[PDB]
């Protein structure tokens, strides 16, 4: 009989600097066995200072998309003003709830600079709950990222080092260094990677390609 | 004089009064003016006054990437346009995925505006609409009417004493096609100066000017930009 | 054709809510002025009675812990209109986690004005002050029956509202203070009222920016009569 | 997952975990498992995330519009009642909530306990989550009507280690929240791994 | 699971309940009341789910209420037994079923005492003792053997400390704390409360 | 069964110029006995009455229903009502819930409001109709009820035999029966009087 | 000229259908009431028995809740829907919020009837006026009163009916600063103010107090007649 | 004028369609209960008795309601079918939510509810029928109520109908008792006040009807007393007249 979920896989990483936010996702896009196509991005650029990621099943990410845009607008032209990045986590928890009882399957992470300047990354589960964090990884090879994040900025389990706290330029290298590990061991991770960098001067992108098989 | 009290009512002359009243109520408001060239439409209104220390009211809101609208007459059924406007605006977006054309959708509000002089239970709607915007075939700008009738033009001026600015723009129609927004703009307030009694000046803070175009999204200016746009004038001739 | 909201005239118009706007003259006056330091707001009482209780009569009622209020006309339909200001400011809070700006407040609050022939009634009979601090700093905003919505920066509504705003126009200025607006409120009042001025027929509330408490003054209010 | 909850002399203790997993893979570490309702009043989560999340701000909705139409704050027994009801119209769908509802009363304290299922009662000394039956033998060893404050902080913070200790759902840091006469005050948060070298040092 | 009693006399009604609200292990409290004062001269006794025996006997509770101050007189123990019966037969072929179960203690001045029993099915019954619960078995036999029509109400409470002394001991639950009403003619009198040293 | 669920036997029988009722007293849960006072026959006017047997519920609930709708009946007209008339109103009761139906199965006997004439009839748990000559049964134990009347029924029979045979009939197939017992009531009624009567029964 | 309509105003802006229905209120009996320092006592006069009835059908009187009492005026068909659904708000208040019901909520929720009963047409509003009086609110007296409009409004001494303008400046020169102790000296005060009354037979008042802790204590023609007494006690000391 | 639907109030202020209805049942039939210890009593007239009728029902005015209660009628008949109806519907409504029958007051009230709802909704006339009640019941025994068009009510010990027989309630008070109230006291007071009300004198058996009520072994019967019993009842006051005249 008719089943109406299915597995698409993705891999979302964010990390909420002390005046940037990084955002990156894989461009692979499968179901089961079979490859649909190598350039489908996880990226969403929903105002100038903040970016979305949307893994999980593929029909609710572009249907939800399509729904935190138009009420961009509907806040817009009703308070003369945009959207926060505190703003829009409390507007997806009402949303993501109202389907309670037939939910999407989406895990989401927006990540984004405040009213103060600074990093601001938020997590996200299927029924809506959130809560505000330095670094998450969401999507199929959630569990081979976050132990090794724990160890390099969160200073886990380390005796003797300092906490000097992550630069952009050694956040870049720290993205692009955990998505090749993962792309060996995970099968619905590779082809691409795709960052977007959030700073106070707008919106940076960049691609850095990964094994093909 | 019995003949004169509904919209369904009919007159032994084949006129029905109350749409002829609903016209009364745009001349109510104050004057606005929108033109366009080949690339760019360009509409000016003007504010008025409450007290001598409150804000000015609003004219020109912006609607969509591509649409901005004037208003004239009843300020209860300006934002109850509104909200039909913008909700049909973002529902192309959401399913479609494409902008509007703006020629449909000005068909959609003669629809909407029709069922309420037609129906009793509810008066026309008293507003003035003047519209711009862009489909894939360049600049419009339209205007509507309690009528329900609308207008396709390439110039227009509507609200309190607007004959006098639709001479200046028959007269002067002829060299809105190629000259570029540093004068187009000031093509088109230059027709709002004979709106007004001749011992005041249209100063900063009782105009805006609205543009839309081709590589544009629409932006209101007022009060502080408009100063880049009110040098380089001449003075009424008096 | 001058009794239906159903109905245009002949050179406008209304006609409807023309009569609508006098049934604001005759009610009390209250005065509000905005400041850079914050939004001060005055009112006269009109007590009957002294077995009247007094503070069960409502001039100033707290919209918001930033936002006050004023009124005038009629008492009826004012306790509508602060109803859901109130709910409003509280829904927007839930779903954005943030206050509520002072000018979209009485953009909800006009959206049902503007709806007493227009479903698919009569209009109200009360003009409204509002006042707060919000992002933009202190504001002051005012609306009617017709549902116009217009920023003032010192207003005078009520009785005695034309006779207020000639006086009210000459003494202000840009550069004003909070404690100079105070006082400079309660001049007028005392010339545009009939009573003695004393600690009883008047009451005051304040808004500031580090200040969001305290839309009340509570017998400082002696101090300031008594230095007049 | 564990919460605990007592009432004595000075007021209501409120203590809780952070960590939150999902299968067998911890989500979290840093998970506020007690939500601030108002200046006067404090919700717990135990079980369902946002089932506990949502509920509770609806909650906060409703005390704010009492406080505005009446000019008195709203009663503990009040906020516990109008919580059961919202909950018991979906009963049988699928919720899960078992939070607790703590706040200072004109009546003096306040404790109730309020299930997804529909338990509403009162009482003086709760403990809610998976480990929470490994904190009710270490509370009621050391709980009495008279302690001090320092010795009730030191109570709750022990039995929050010792659940931690056994379960295997429980961990993080934990919370220690202080409700007054006048309003809740946060006490401390202290981690785990740094109790269990004073502990059992 | 937990437990009810309604020994009827001549004159007087002697109900008890116990004090136990536990979940699932735990016992989260032990002094629980299940006692609920319909009016002046009339009890309500519930047991059953999690939140159907609040929802529902309070509704009951604040509609017999309704009827004292409306009317200016007091219901029967007769009329408020058979209107609650009324509510779970048209309230039972819905989407929400209520899964409680009752007993109904009441005085009148034109009756005298009266007993009524409700099954979870809404079943009235006019008995003279009932019970519920899963010690509903193992003590009534003994209420059926010493019980008289023509008993005092001293000797009842002497039966009803017999009646609980076989739920000590061969019952598995704890139960330890038992509370005690009694209704005559001049209303309710709260007797005090019955515990159990065990060894 | 939910017929099995509190049990119940409910019997009537047409003699000469009389009929007669029984039912038992057994109330209870499907093996715990609760009281023996609980009542199965109602009156319906006078010369006829009504027997209830299956499920407790729907025994206390269609007895009242039935009994809203009599008063009605007997207010809008001044006569009384015939025992065809009350046939016809029962089977529409039941039929309304005809997928949510009563467990219940009427028992219908009584004399004529102007002649003797007796009647009887019994329905289904969804308004079937079934008039006989002899006797109708009812309720859980009704195939030991078939084996007794089969053997005992005469035609015409006065009020002394038939009271008799109706006694040895249900005596004999409810203490047979496991879940119905606990006392015995007969109503044997006819044109001059009603005469109610309690039988010495195994009490087990 | 143009009334004929609840929704329509006037050319200087005013509700004459809303107006009429307090001119229906001066019609009814008068009942005052005043609040003191535990006891608070209303008092009801114009009985006027007429020798074949029975009198316990024309009560005036009621009670909503066990610790809230209610007087009126007006018409009496009217008086009776709203104390019928009044008994249902403050009965289902009880229901959804475990709280006993304050006097001020209740009053909110009369006003608030009286409110959406008068905005659309083909309603006719109420022609009528009541006093709540309640010493519930933990411990504290308070009385309010409505209006045909659907304002509820707080005084200290009340009066309504045919002749409130008599008794409203009479306790204006009379309810003193002094705070009535001794709560006979307070059903005295009501007493000497319903001595004004619209014929003042004596044995035509019927006061009602309640001592905040109590239910509702229907005074008797005795007890009453001695308070009568006392009064003109104090009477002789004018020579 | 004001003479339009019942919303709206006159000035000063009332309500014409009210004072419309209440005038209109003075041009109507008659009725009448009198006080009784044990037991009660309704006496009623008939109208329009002209020889080509059946009256297959016996009972025109008086209709039986519950068990132990029975009321009159007086005005529209085209509205007093609709009462009688809808109030038989209560009693039954209460029946089968208690299992109890109605307890006399609070049945008057459920109506008067009703009747008082149609002079507030528009568009609609009140109920221009005014009628009585008689009844037992478990708190108070017997009573006596009068209903009008506005809804209002009110109890009774003896009471009668306006400008047809408004001069009747002077008689009352007039030959008033008071505790010496048994039913053959009171049938003797019905007769006479019936004799002088209706003006057709000597007082033929078929322009009247007497119901009655008593109480007897708990069962509350109702009769609906023939027209033989009738006949006896108006001689004896015949024979009274020819001895009162011997003061003279």
């Amino acid at each position: 009989r008719f089943s109406p979920y299915v597995f698409n896989g993705g891999t979302i990483l964010a990390i909420a600097g002390e005046d940037f936010a990084i955002v990156a996702s894989d461009t692979r896009l499968s179901e089961g066995f079979s490859i649909h196509t190598r350039d489908s991005p996880k990226c969403y650029k929903l105002t100038d200072k903040t970016v979305i990621g949307c893994s999980g099943f593929h029909g609710d990410c572009l249907t939800l998309t399509k729904i935190i845009e138009a009420r961009l607008k509907m806040y817009k032209h009703s308070n003369n003003k945009a959207m926060t990045t505190g703003a829009i986590a409390a507007m997806l928890s009402t949303i993501l709830y109202s389907r309670r009882f037939f939910p999407y399957y989406v895990y989401n992470i927006i990540g984004g600079l405040d009213e103060e300047g600074k990093g601001a990354v938020y997590s996200f589960d299927p029924v809506g709950s959130y809560q505000r964090d330095s670094f998450k990884a969401g999507g199929s090879a959630s569990a081979m990222l976050q132990p090794l994040l724990d160890n390099q900025v969160g200073f886990k389990n380390m005796q003797n080092v300092e906490h000097v706290p992550l630069s952009l330029d050694r956040a870049m290298r720290l993205v692009k260094d955990v998505f090749i590990s993962a792309a060996e061991r995970d099968v619905y991770t590779g082809d691409a990677l795709r960052i977007c960098i959030v700073t106070k001067e707008g919106i940076r992108e960049e691609t850095v390609s990964l094994r093909k098989d | 004089n019995q003949y004169d009290n509904d919209v369904t009512v009919w007159s032994p002359q084949g006129r029905i009064h109350q749409i002829e009243y609903a016209m009364e109520a745009v001349k109510q408001g104050s004057a606005t003016v929108g033109l366009k060239s080949k690339t760019h439409a360009v509409l000016v209104a003007l504010k008025r006054a409450q007290s001598e220390l409150a804000a000015h009211q609003k004219k020109i809101l912006h609607v969509d990437n591509h649409i901005g609208i004037s208003i004239a007459g009843l300020t209860a059924d300006a934002r109850l346009l509104c909200n039909f406007m913008r909700q049909e605006c973002l529902d192309s977006r959401f399913v479609f995925d494409r902008p509007l054309p703006v020629s449909r959708l000005v068909s959609l509000i003669g629809s909407k505006t029709q069922i309420p002089t037609q129906r009793y239970g509810r008066r026309p709607y008293g507003v003035g609409l003047l519209i711009a915007g862009y489909d894939d075939m360049g600049p419009h700008i339209f205007q509507t009417c309690p009528s329900a009738n609308y207008f396709d033009c390439r110039a227009m001026s509507i609200g309190a004493r607007s004959q006098s600015a639709r001479t200046y723009l028959e007269r002067h129609m002829s060299e809105f096609m190629e000259c570029n927004l540093n004068e187009l703009v000031k093509h088109g307030l230059r027709a709002l100066r004979e709106t007004l009694p001749a011992e005041q000046d249209l100063t900063t803070k009782n105009v805006s000017i609205g543009i839309v175009g081709k590589d544009l999204e629409f932006t209101i200016y007022d009060d502080d930009d408009v100063s880049p746009f009110l040098e380089g004038l001449e003075e009424r001739p008096q | 054709y001058d009794r239906g909201v159903n109905t245009f005239s002949p050179e406008g118009r209304l006609f409807q809510v023309e009569y609508a706007i006098e049934a604001i003259k005759l009610g009390s006056t209250a005065i509000g002025i905005q400041t850079s330091e914050g939004v001060c707001l005055a009112v006269e009482k009109r007590i009957t009675s002294p077995l009247m209780e007094p503070s069960s009569i409502e001039k100033i009622v707290e919209i918001d812990a930033h936002i006050g209020c004023a009124m005038s006309g009629l008492i009826a339909d004012a306790k509508t209109l602060i109803d859901k200001a109130r709910v409003e400011t509280q829904n927007h809070w839930f779903t954005y986690n943030e206050t509520m700006t002072v000018e979209s407040v009485t953009q909800a609050v006009s959206n049902l004005a503007l709806q007493f022939g227009e479903e698919d009634s009569r209009p109200f009979g009360v003009a409204l002050l509002f006042g707060g601090v919000d992002e933009k700093g202190p504001q002051l905003f005012h609306m009617d029956p017709s549902g116009t919505f217009v920023q003032c920066d010192a207003r005078a509504i009520g009785s005695a509202s034309e006779g207020a705003q000639s006086s009210l126009q000459e003494v202000y200025h840009k550069s004003m203070t909070l404690k100079e607006a105070i006082k400079s409120s309660l001049i007028i009042l005392k010339q545009v009222m009939e009573e003695k001025l004393n600690a009883t027929n008047i009451e005051l509330a304040t808004v500031q920016p580090g200040q969001n408490f305290h839309m009340f003054t509570k017998e400082e209010l002696e101090e300031v009569i008594k230095d007049i | 997952t564990t919460t605990l909850a007592f009432k004595f002399r000075h007021g209501v203790i409120v203590a809780a975990d952070s960590r939150a997993t999902a299968g067998a893979y911890i989500a979290s570490q840093t998970v506020k498992k007690v939500i601030e309702i108002n200046p006067y009043l404090l919700g717990t989560m135990a079980g369902g995330a946002a089932d506990c999340s949502f509920w509770e701000r609806l909650l906060a909705r409703q005390c704010r519009i009492y406080e505005l139409r009446n000019k008195e704050r709203i009663s503990v027994a009040a906020a516990s009642k109008l919580l059961a009801n919202m909950v018991y119209q979906y009963k049988g769908m699928g919720l899960s909530m078992g939070t607790m509802i703590c706040g200072w009363d004109k009546r003096g304290p306040g404790l109730y306990y309020v299930d997804s299922e529909g338990n509403r009662i009162s009482g003086a000394t709760f403990s809610v989550g998976s480990g929470s039956v490994y904190a009710y033998g270490v509370m009621d060893r050391g709980y009495s009507y008279d302690l001090e404050v320092e010795q009730a902080y030191d109570l709750a913070r022990r039995a929050i280690y010792q659940a931690t200790y056994r379960d295997a759902y429980s961990g993080g840091a934990v919370n220690l929240y202080h409700v007054r006469e006048d309003g809740w005050i946060r006490v401390s948060s202290d981690n785990v791994a740094d109790l269990h070298e004073k502990y059992s040092g | 699971m937990e437990y009810l009693i309604g020994i009827q006399g001549p004159d007087y009604v002697l109900v008890a309940s116990d004090r136990v609200a536990a979940s699932n292990i735990v016992q989260m409290k032990d002094d629980h009341d299940k006692m609920f004062k319909m009016s002046e001269k009339i009890l309500l006794l519930c047991v059953g789910e999690a939140g159907d025996t609040v929802q529902f006997a309070e509704y009951i509770q604040k509609n017999v209420q309704l009827y004292k101050m409306r009317n200016g007189y007091e219901l029967s123990p007769t009329a408020a037994a058979n209107f609650t019966r009324r509510n779970l037969a048209d309230c039972l072929r819905s989407r929400t079923p209520y899964h409680v179960n009752l007993l109904l203690a009441g005085y009148d001045e034109h009756e005298g005492p009266a007993l009524y029993y409700m099954d979870y099915l809404a079943a009235l019954a006019k008995a003279p003792f009932a019970a519920h619960g899963y010690g509903a078995f193992l003590t009534l036999s003994i209420l059926d053997r010493y019980y008289t029509p023509t008993i005092s109400r001293e000797r009842a409470v002497e039966l009803l400390r017999k009646c609980l002394e076989e739920l000590q001991k061969r019952f598995i639950l704890n139960l330890p704390t038992f509370s005690v009403r009694i209704i005559d003619k001049n209303g309710i009198h709260d007797l005090d409360n019955i515990s159990f040293p065990k060894q | 069964s939910i017929m099995s669920y509190n049990g119940g036997a409910v019997m009537a029988m047409k003699g000469k110029n009389c009929v007669a009722i029984a039912a038992d007293r057994r109330f209870g849960i499907q093996a715990q006995m609760v009281t023996t006072d609980f009542q199965k026959i109602f009156p319906m006017g006078d010369r006829l009455y009504i027997g209830l047997a299956g499920l407790a519920t729907d025994v206390q609930t269609v007895a009242q229903r039935l009994k809203f709708r009599l008063n009605l009946y007997e207010l809008k007209e001044g006569r009384q009502i015939k025992p065809y008339t009350l046939m016809s109103m029962v089977a529409n009761l039941l039929y309304e819930k005809r997928f949510g139906p009563y467990y219940t199965e009427p028992v219908i006997a009584g004399l004529d409001p102007k002649t003797f004439k007796p009647f009887i009839c019994s329905l289904d748990l969804i308004g079937c109709p079934m008039v006989t000559d002899d006797f109708v049964v009812s309720g859980t134990c009704a195939e030991q009820m078939y084996g007794m009347c089969e053997s005992l029924w005469e035609p015409n029979m006065d009020p002394d035999h038939l009271f008799e045979t109706i006694s040895q009939a249900m005596l004999n197939a409810v203490d047979r029966d496991a879940v119905s017992g606990m006392g015995v009531i007969v109503h044997i009624i006819e044109k001059d009087k009603i005469t109610t009567r309690t039988l010495k029964a195994r009490m087990d | 000229s143009y009334d004929r309509a609840i929704t329509v105003f006037s050319p200087d802006g005013h509700l004459f259908q809303v107006e009429y229905a307090q001119e229906a209120v001066k019609k009814g009996s008068t009942a005052v009431g005043v609040r003191g320092r535990d006891i608070v006592v209303l008092g009801v006069e114009k009985k006027s028995v007429a020798k074949l009835q029975d009198e316990r059908t024309v009560r005036k009187i009621c009670a909503l809740d066990d610790n809230v009492c209610m007087a009126f005026a007006g018409l009496t068909a009217d008086a009776r829907i709203v104390i019928n659904r009044a008994r249902v708000e403050c009965q289902s208040h009880r229901l959804t919020v475990e709280d006993p019901v304050t006097v001020e909520y209740i009053t909110r929720y009369i006003a608030s009837l009286k409110q959406r009963y008068t905005q659309s047409n083909g309603r006719r509003p109420f022609g009528i006026s009541a006093l709540i009086v309640g010493f519930d609110f933990d411990g504290t007296p308070r009385l309010y009163q409505t209006d045909p409009s659907g304002t509820y409004h707080a005084w200290k001494a009340n009066a309504i009916g045919r002749g409130a303008k008599s008794v409203r400046e009479f306790l204006e020169k009379n309810y003193t600063d002094e705070a009535i102790e001794t709560d006979d000296l307070t059903i005295k005060l009501v007493i000497k103010a319903l001595l004004e009354v619209v014929q003042s037979g004596g044995k035509n008042i019927e006061l009602a107090v309640m001592r905040r802790d109590q239910s509702l204590k229907i005074l008797n023609p005795e007890e009453i007649e001695k308070y009568v007494a006392e009064i003109e006690k104090e009477k002789e000391e004018n020579e | 004028r004001y003479d339009s639907r019942t919303t709206i109030f006159s000035p000063e202020g009332r309500l014409y369609q009210v004072e419309y209805a209440m005038e209109a049942i003075g041009h109507a039939g008659t009725c009448l209960g009198i006080l009784a210890n044990d037991g009660v009593l309704l006496a009623a007239e008939r109208r329009n008795i002209h020889k080509l009728l059946d009256e297959v029902f016996f009972s025109e005015k008086i209709y039986k309601l519950n068990e132990d209660m029975a009321c009159s009628v007086a005005g529209i008949t085209s509205d007093a079918n609709v009462l009688t109806n809808e109030l038989r519907l209560i009693a039954q409504r209460y029946l089968l939510q208690y299992q109890e029958p109605i307890p006399c007051e609070q049945l008057v009230t459920a109506l008067c509810d009703i009747k008082q709802a149609y002079t507030q909704f528009g568009g609609k006339r009140p109920f221009g029928v005014s009628l009585l009640y008689i009844g037992w019941d478990k708190h108070y025994g017997f009573q006596l109520y009068q209903s009008d068009p506005s809804g209002n009510y009110g109890g009774w010990k003896a009471t009668c109908i306006g400008n047809n027989s408004a001069a009747a309630v002077s008689m009352l008070k007039q030959d008033y008792k008071e505790g010496e109230m048994t039913l053959k006291s009171a049938l003797a007071l019905a007769i006479k006040v019936l004799n002088k009300t209706m003006d057709v004198s000597k007082l033929s058996a078929e322009k009247v009807e007497i119901a009655t009520l008593t109480r007897e072994n708990g069962k509350t019967v109702i009769r609906v007393l023939k027209q033989k019993e009738v006949e006896q009842l108006i001689k004896k006051h015949e024979e009274e007249e020819a001895k009162a005249e011997r003061e003279k």
